[PDB]
């Protein structure tokens, strides 16, 4: 798990491979921080969530096609911790909306 | 190693849908760490910093 | 959420306290360090009966 | 020669500290050492030479 | 919002402590002096091994 | 370009006043600059209202 | 008073299916009664149970 998660560190920053120590020491912290989330476990209760937010950013087509996904998804693997991951992405998604400022000016203050 | 490639490529589809906005490889890692068992929360949360940080850097 | 709040603040207190003193303990001499500043001395008085 | 050299830096055995062919040595013993404070005085024994 | 509030948290007390980490090092210790006591009495061995 | 910098001004200008605001011109146009600069608006709101108060106390 | 109110305690506990133990619930009756929060009750035990977890 060490070693999982300085690669994470160094992957996505895309270079830094004792340089990232910095970083990686922050993340250590934050994981070992606990979390009680708002609906923890159950495979239908995060699938309503994402179809949502699918209509929201008006990607219809997406949300019908996700579901398909989903039934194959576990078809494919069976964990106890399918719902994890979809919770995690759920989380992780992105707006397509707005530029996303600048950091070629944002970095200096 | 059959299986869990295939579940992969059909996580690597909705994530591309769904604007996760990460790469393979990364993925590959966040799957690992929830099936050891992590929070969700705190997972999003670094990556979260650890991506603005790059852009910032590049700049 | 506010359980999250009151759970957490609590804990981040206790860990960075915990570094900072762990911190102090090592910095301000080590035992082994002090020992050869004793040498040191001994040392000096020798060299002065060569002189 | 060696014999001569040998003895001429100890002085004759008038010395057990250091070796010199200078005549300007002063012959004096050192002060009291720090480990000779926490326990008082103790002869060492020249062992393993 | 909460989820913003957790990254700040944590974030501000891993700054803090680096903070207090260098600042502590310099001020609570000289690691200068030290390497120095140890290089004069190397000093003084190898005056020694020189008689 | 001169003029048409003033007009750009002038318009928010107007705006601000109907709203009340306690900032002068030459503060408006230094938070423009920030805006285009990049800055989310909620950072700027905040650090804003701290140093108001903190005038008050001092005064 | 400690151990006949445990008991029935004891039997709502097991109804949720969420495991505590008898002493638990009778070192509860006693911070009630110099009191607390239910709050703070609540949390300090939630912790202490996943600390359990984690720890073994």
């Amino acid at each position: 798990p060490n070693v999982l998660l300085q690669n994470l560190c160094c992957r996505i920053l895309g270079k830094g491979e004792a340089d990232v120590a910095q970083q990686f020491q922050y993340a250590v912290r934050v994981i070992g921080s606990n979390f009680a989330p708002t609906v923890e476990r159950d495979e239908f209760l995060v699938t309503e969530k994402i179809k949502k937010e699918f209509v929201r950013q008006r990607r219809e087509a997406d949300g019908a096609l996700f579901s398909e996904l989903h039934r194959k998804l576990q078809s494919q693997g069976v964990l106890k911790n399918r719902w994890s991951i979809l919770y995690l992405l759920l989380s992780l998604s992105e707006d397509p909306r707005k530029q996303p400022n600048k950091t070629s000016s944002f970095a200096a203050l | 190693m059959s299986a869990v490639r295939e579940t992969m490529d059909v996580l690597l589809e909705i994530s591309r849908l769904l604007n996760t906005g990460l790469d393979m490889e990364t993925l590959s890692i966040c799957v690992r760490l929830c099936e050891q068992g992590i929070n969700p929360e705190a997972l999003s949360s670094v990556i979260k910093e650890l991506r603005r940080a790059s852009d910032t850097l590049k700049a | 959420d506010i359980v999250n709040l009151q759970v957490e603040m609590i804990k981040q207190f206790h860990i960075q306290s915990s570094e900072i003193q762990m911190l102090l303990e090592r910095y301000s001499l080590n035992e082994s360090l002090v020992s050869e500043i004793e040498k040191l001395r001994e040392e000096n008085k020798r060299l002065r009966a060569n002189f | 020669d060696k014999f001569e050299k040998e003895t001429r830096g100890s002085l004759f055995g008038a010395l057990v500290h250091s070796r010199t062919n200078d005549m300007d040595i002063k012959l004096d013993m050192p002060p009291v050492p720090e480990n000779a404070d926490l326990s008082g005085l103790a002869i060492k024994v020249p062992q393993s030479i």
